[PDB]
DNA sequence: TATTCCCATAGCAAATACATTCACTA
DNA sequence: TAGTGAATGTATTTGCTATATATG
């Protein structure tokens, strides 16, 4: 019967979210240590024009083994996903 | 085939012009003087600095250019930065020259500069890619498109248009054409447009303007608005002057409270500056603007107009002839737009455009800072700021319409090589038939870009030493007869 | 041209609070804001600085919000310029500070290819090939007989019976290294980082059977284990001649004081890497029971495992000539 | 009337306490030998996020009025980003919607020039060249090679790629077996597209 | 159609060094030969050369003599041309100021052979110019083509130890220790 | 003879993707890595999907797109070919009960961006 | 696939080369 | 007991910051 538009409730999205939540309010860019961590979560950075020779990884690229899929990284606290 | 047959076939076949067939870009850029051994491109650089010497402060001189040894050439392009010497091994066709300057007899730091070299067939390799450099067919002196006279200078480009204004003479309403041009650029950054008569009034007095050029003794035939100007009962140029004067006065009547102030000079400049842009800044600002304007007619542009038959020595003489001799081009042009006979094959003016831009801006810096003592350190920093290693070649493969990628699957040099012609409209990135296409172009060769045959060069064209297209008499009658039937 | 007295912060220049501010500065970025925080003309200067800034991408990428830029520039002007026409100097200083190697540029990307397709970073392995190798690793008997066809089926069967038990345990680097070495004749080694865990467990059982058949029970016991709870890459004199014959391509060494250094055997490097991994932790046995008895063996490491590993590599070198 | 109805019904979902920053994949930074490249429409998103961060990073704590003024500036920046991103990246000819939602670059495809079948033939049959057949039917051939000839996957892949540029009798036999096994159809089904696509017949 | 055969010329480029090494594609059990010589032809499957990533922990698997002869389509990188095409030219660039070279021993006999001859060719060119410059101080005029050739020779030859080494690039692409360019020609049968 | 002898043919069964998970374009470095060009061909433009939605139908048209836009669906296709007794006579390639619709990356990106802005597209009740 | 250039100078951090020592092997 | 190589500490060198009207 066709498609129409709805309005989402953002705090309901916040409540139902799963995993540790990072707030951009808790970051001082002036401290060079905190700027690096902020850019870790915001940008998807590519250091060169080289092909990515990996199939699965965690957030911090500590585990690149496909047989460890589903295991949570101990450095970035992120599950290893494809 | 029979050997006797080939000789008879050869005997009966005319030959192409070797200058066009071998490539005219090579002939115009790399040909060396037998006396001195310096090529055309380097000589062109010398001529650019000759016309710009009038803007140089006293004691500053241009000493010429010198060829660099390969050792210095290697050292310059592998200069160390951040503890790293980057070397680009992709093949290029470049050579290096040094620009020499002196100040009060003391030689300054030479400025190395790279230039491109061309091979047989208009071939050049830039950063590992092959290209073809083709000539551009351009108008000599000036160009007319639509109620506009385009005149290119080495430092500026001017277009002259027309407007109509109403003035009342002896109680009779009359209409006259007013020629205007935009010469200051902050005026574009901004109603009245800058009239040529307004510029004359800014330079000379109104009485001086009328007496010196029009030989008219204007007083205060009676001309009034629609304040009185009186002329003896015994011209078109004077009428245009009157029309421009009233065109300026009518929309700025507060300034002319007393008639005598018309004959001043500062008031006209104030009006012009208010058109372009506080009175104090305005008065000083134009006094420099009129100073640069009076020195804008370079020697190279004078010779180009001389060929057409203009014979102008000062920028004021040019404005007089535009208002007197070239005025009819604004409404009733007698020059065929579709012709190809009175044109010139030009190479360097489009090849060395970026370098020419640097030279002009260098001269403008001196003009903007007149009456100043120059130190050797200041001059060295200025030279380094403008003339850099890759100034001339930094945009050859970007927006130059006469350079195109090469793709030739066979060994022929003519088919898509030295026979490519670039129209003036596409020089920097059709028209009805004309019998000259059969002589200068190739009317059956119809690529997509130029379906009328003006995008290719006839290999039998007659060309003068400077690149001027000449006429062939042995086909003059047949060409002329066809042209009549085309327009009949 | 500057002065250091502690006023080291002014050493590269060309009033009452200058010593205090210099000492505080000397004692991680935009420290001028903090020293300004210690302590109209102020509002006029702020408005002028905001006007100057009013007329980028690089600032945002470095973490400078557009709101914070005027405050930082005002602090810099107040500390480094006012303490030493004033309006023109401040204008030039602000304009210079707004726009300070080529690799430090922050360029704007200009994106028939879509905007998403403009990013052109590829993965290295075709997704279809990974799916193919997942199925291949499940054919243990076929793979084993592709390397050594004399292995009895019963030995392979006994090894495969333990796969289900060890499927719940996590796999460790020493297990993968030995499986990669043995199975390379029929299964690619680099595929181990891409195949799923079930594929790897089958290959670990496959390699264990081959080592059992060849007579390397002392090292085969570690292929199917669980984690319980000096590093020299040189080759013993006994095997140095043989290894250099089977793996002639060696790693060159940096010259010391002009004196050249003999090349290091790369195969010896890998042996030490596996030997260090085995002794890095204690292991719990989960493999075949009969194999555990043939090794004269929670799981103690024999004192000569490096010699056994070296002989295993020697066997593989002869097999792949 | 419409605007009043919209607000009167959705007023309970117009003032959230949290807002989500877009995904990490939206903002891509590529650092090369000639600098780092970024997408210009992303600018407002970066500025909005940094603005909220600077609220607690200020050396002097902000007064309640200054806190609200900075908060509104951040919110106005978020609104600018979503409108510009939808206008410039979702909604255009090379946009997300018209290039990827209603189109795709498919797997198992080929592209080549065409010739004619003038000999006696069936009107709905197609002949593909040798090179296209080897690369297109890579996994079909690998299945046959493993079963019939007891090849490993590595050997099968090596065998297929080796014979793309040369004729091989074994591969040719497998091609016919694949075609003959598509019964009761005459062969392997496919679709041929001609551009531009206007009428039924171009596909 | 046998009388309407065109000929195509093309060039293949490979880079080896700190990241990867060449494989033994044209040699046997006793000879390592990564790519065909001048006058050879491309082998039937069309591979000119292939490179494998560096990894020391996989040496007993990936560095056996058999593994160096076998090309893995999924995990290696190869450059493929027309089978049966005849190699007619080879150009090699080497970075000699590496301590130590990341190339394993015994994998550069062919690379060194062509580089040594090429270095001699460029060395003689630079020697000729220096002799001319000595005799004709300030009287030596050279064409623009010769000037660029001498610049190429200096870019090719090693730099004196007193100065910093060159970082060679090909249009914003950094060269590795080895760069090999192979030119081959093939004749096409229209069908 | 004329140029363009048709030597630039392309054919690929599986192609390498981006970090986003969509087929990528081919650069010059990867042009000669295979005997023939292995590039995904844009055989389904917006105009083609307009035609297919009317003749073939919206149902089957979405299946064809999802087999590429969803990388997991493509992985199911390859496994079906490899495990089939007759690879050219597979009844169903993607088991829609195990891999249901809703996994397409471009659609998920579309939904995510709209959700952040505060809206979502839904079926009319 | 991205280039057309990069002010001079003092202090610091990290990388690097060399000497020394203790444990393993013959 | 003699020879040798890995681990460690220490002095030296160099890359890295941080400030310094104007051309259709
Ligand atoms: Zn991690």
């Amino acid at each position: 019967m066709g498609l129409y538009a709805k309005v989402v409730d953002h705090n309901e999205v916040h409540d139902q979210f799963t995993g540790k939540r990072i707030y951009a309010n808790d970051y001082n860019t002036s401290n060079s240590d905190e700027k690096e961590e902020f850019d870790r979560h915001f940008y998807s950075h590519f250091q060169d024009s080289e092909a990515i020779e990996s199939s699965v990884s965690c957030d911090c690229r500590a585990i690149e083994d496909a047989h460890k899929l589903g295991v949570i990284c101990d450095i970035c606290n992120t599950p290893v996903v494809n | 085939p029979d050997p006797f047959l080939i000789e008879k076939i050869r005997e009966n076949t005319p030959c192409m012009n070797p200058t066009l067939a071998n490539g005219i870009t090579v002939e115009h850029t790399m040909t060396r003087d037998p006396n001195t051994g310096v090529n055309m491109t380097r000589r062109y650089i010398d001529s650019l600095f000759d016309i710009s010497s009038v803007l140089f402060p006293d004691g500053f001189k241009y000493e010429g250019n010198r060829a660099c040894t390969p050792l210095k050439h290697f050292e310059e392009i592998t200069r160390e930065y951040n503890a790293k010497r980057i070397a680009n091994i992709a093949p290029t066709d470049m050579y290096m020259i040094d620009l020499m300057f002196s100040y009060k007899g003391e030689m300054l730091y030479p400025r190395p500069m790279l230039l491109p070299a061309f091979k047989r067939g208009n071939m050049v390799t830039i950063n590992g890619a092959k290209y073809i450099g083709s000539p551009v067919l351009t108008d000599v002196g000036f160009s007319v498109l639509n109620d506009s006279i385009f005149i290119p200078f080495r430092r500026t480009k001017l277009t002259f248009k027309q407007t109509d204004h109403h003035y009342m003479c002896n109680g009779q309403r009359k209409i006259m054409y007013v020629i205007w041009s935009q010469i200051h650029n902050e005026m574009a950054k901004r109603h009245i447009e800058s009239c040529l008569a307004h510029y004359f009034f800014c330079q000379f007095g109104v009485t001086q303007t009328f007496k010196q050029w029009a030989n008219v003794d204007v007083k205060c035939n009676i001309y009034s608005s629609a304040m009185v100007l009186v002329i003896p009962r015994h011209s078109i140029f004077a009428t245009r002057l009157i029309a421009g004067f009233w065109y300026v006065v009518d929309a700025f009547p507060m300034r002319f409270t007393r008639p005598e102030y018309v004959d001043s000079t500062n008031l006209w400049r104030v009006i012009l500056g208010h058109m372009v842009f506080h009175q104090g800044k305005v008065e000083e600002n134009i006094d420099s603007h009129l100073h640069s304007f009076c020195n804008s007619l370079d020697e190279m542009t004078i010779e180009e107009l001389k060929t057409v038959g203009v014979n102008v020595s000062t920028i004021w003489e040019l404005l007089y002839e535009i208002m007197t001799s070239l005025a009819h081009h604004l409404y009733a042009t007698d020059i065929d737009e579709t012709s190809m006979y009175g044109k010139r094959l030009t190479v360097l003016h489009y090849l060395m455009s970026e370098f020419n831009y640097a030279v002009s801006m260098f001269g403008y810096m001196f003009q903007s800072r007149r009456d100043r003592e120059w130190t050797v350190q200041e001059l060295n920093e200025g030279l380094k700021r403008s003339f850099k290693l890759q100034t001339a070649i930094k945009r050859l493969t970007v927006d130059h319409g006469e350079l195109d990628t090469m793709s030739n699957p066979n060994s022929s040099m003519l088919i898509k090589g030295t026979s490519i012609l670039v129209t003036q409209d596409r020089a920097k990135t059709s028209r009805i038939i004309h019998a000259s296409i059969a002589e200068v172009g190739q009317y059956k060769n119809q690529p997509k870009n130029n379906p009328d045959g003006r995008g290719r060069l006839n290999m039998y064209t007659k060309v003068g030493p400077t690149g001027l297209v000449e006429r062939r008499e042995e086909v003059r009658e047949i060409i002329d007869n066809a042209q009549l039937m085309f327009r009949a | 041209t500057g002065f250091t007295e502690t006023t080291t912060a002014y050493s590269k220049i060309r009033r009452p609070l200058v010593p205090i501010w210099g000492e505080f500065i000397d004692q991680e970025m935009h420290k001028e804001c903090e020293v300004i925080s210690l302590i109209t003309a102020y509002d006029k200067l702020s408005a002028y600085v905001k006007f100057c800034v009013e007329d980028t991408l690089a600032n945002l990428y470095r973490g400078m919000s557009s709101a914070e830029v005027p405050d930082i520039l005002q602090a810099k002007v107040m500390v480094r310029r006012l303490t030493i026409s004033i309006v023109s100097n401040m204008f030039r200083y602000v304009k210079s500070n707004l726009n300070p190697s080529t690799a430090d540029r922050v360029n704007d990307k200009r994106p028939k290819t879509s905007f998403i397709e403009s990013h052109k970073t590829k993965q290295r392995v075709t997704p279809g090939d990974i799916v193919a190798y997942n199925l291949d690793a499940l054919d243990v008997v076929k793979l084993v007989h592709k390397i050594d066809d004399t292995v009895p089926v019963e030995l392979i069967q006994e090894c495969l019976d333990c796969v289900a038990v060890t499927a719940t345990k996590d796999i460790y680097p020493h297990q993968i290294l030995l499986a990669q070495w043995v199975m390379h004749k029929a299964f690619p080694a680099r595929a181990f980082s891409h195949i799923n865990k079930n594929a790897v467990n089958h290959l670990l059982a496959a390699a264990q059977s081959l080592m059992w058949h060849w007579g390397f029970q002392q090292v085969a016991v570690f292929m199917q284990v669980e984690l319980y709870y000096r590093n020299s890459t040189r080759i013993q004199i006994k095997y140095k001649d043989v290894m250099d014959e089977l793996y002639p391509h060696q790693r060159q060494q940096r010259a010391i004081n002009g004196v050249p250094v003999a090349p290091v055997n790369i195969a010896g490097i890998a042996v030490q890497s596996a030997h260090a991994s085995i002794r890095s932790s204690n292991w719990i046995y989960h493999g075949p029971d009969r194999l555990f008895k043939e090794a004269e063996q929670v799981l103690v490491v024999p004192a000569t495992i490096k010699s056994v590993i070296t002989e295993l590599v020697i066997h593989l070198g002869k097999l792949n000539q | 009337s419409e605007f009043a109805q919209f607000v009167a019904q959705n007023k309970d979902k117009l003032f959230p306490k949290y807002l989500p920053v877009p995904s990490k994949l939206c903002f891509v930074a590529e650092s090369t030998t000639s600098g780092t490249y970024l997408d210009k429409p992303i600018e407002a998103a970066i500025d909005a996020t940094l603005t909220f961060a600077s609220i607690d990073a200020s050396s002097v704590p902000l007064s309640p009025i200054k806190a609200q003024n900075r908060t509104m500036r951040g919110l106005r920046l978020y609104g600018q980003f979503y409108e510009i991103y939808a206008k410039s990246r979702i909604a255009q000819k090379p946009g997300l919607a018209r290039r990827h939602m209603f189109g795709a670059r498919l797997n198992a495809t080929a592209r080549a020039v065409i010739t004619s079948i003038s000999d006696p033939h069936d009107y709905d049959e197609l002949h593909i060249p040798w090179g296209v057949g080897c690369q297109l039917l890579k996994y079909h051939l690998t299945n046959k090679l493993k079963a019939k000839f007891n090849m490993t996957t590595r050997e099968a892949f090596s065998f297929v790629y080796e014979n793309v540029l040369q004729y091989n009798q074994i591969i040719a036999d497998l091609f016919k077996e694949l075609i003959a096994e598509a019964a009761p159809y005459k062969g392997m089904g496919c679709t041929f597209h001609r551009n531009p696509t206007l009428q039924r017949g171009s596909t | 159609l046998k009388r309407m055969m065109p000929t195509s010329y093309s060039t293949a480029v490979a880079n080896a060094g700190r990241k990867a090494f060449f494989l033994n594609m044209y040699g046997d059990d006793k000879i390592y030969k990564p790519f065909p010589d001048i006058g050879d032809v491309i082998r039937p499957d069309g591979v000119i050369f292939a490179i494998r990533d560096h990894d020391d922990d996989l040496a007993p698997a990936e560095m056996t003599p058999r593994a160096l002869r076998t090309l893995d389509r999924t995990f290696d990188r190869a450059v493929i041309g027309t089978p049966g095409a005849k190699v007619i030219d080879i150009d090699i660039w080497r970075d000699e100021r590496v301590n130590p070279s990341p190339t394993p021993t015994g994998m550069d006999a062919q690379l060194v052979k062509y580089h040594t001859h090429l270095s001699s060719y460029y060395r003689e060119l630079l020697k000729i110019y220096r002799g001319l410059l000595a005799r004709r101080k300030d009287d030596l005029h050279i064409t623009e083509e010769f000037e660029r050739l001498i610049v190429t020779a200096q870019m090719f030859l090693p730099q004196p130890d007193n100065v910093r080494k060159l970082s060679r690039f090909y249009r914003l692409d950094p060269l590795d220790e080895w760069r090999v360019e192979v030119t081959y020609k093939a004749q096409k049968m229209p069908a | 003879l004329l140029e363009k002898i048709g030597e630039d043919w392309s054919a690929a069964a599986s192609v390498k993707t981006q970090p986003f998970g969509l087929p990528s374009k081919l650069n010059n470095a990867d042009r000669a890595s295979t005997p023939g060009r292995e590039t995904a061909i844009r055989s389904f433009g917006e105009s083609e999907t307009r035609s297919y939605n009317c003749t073939v139908g919206p149902g089957p048209t979405a299946e064809i797109l999802d087999q590429t836009n969803n990388p997991l669906a493509h992985a199911a296709v390859i496994e079906s070919w490899l495990t089939a007794e007759k690879p050219s006579s597979v009844p169903v390639a993607v088991d829609r009960e195990k891999i249901p619709f809703g996994g397409s990356r471009p659609v998920a990106m579309f939904d995510h961006l709209l959700e952040c802005s505060g809206i979502a597209l839904e079926y009319a009740p």
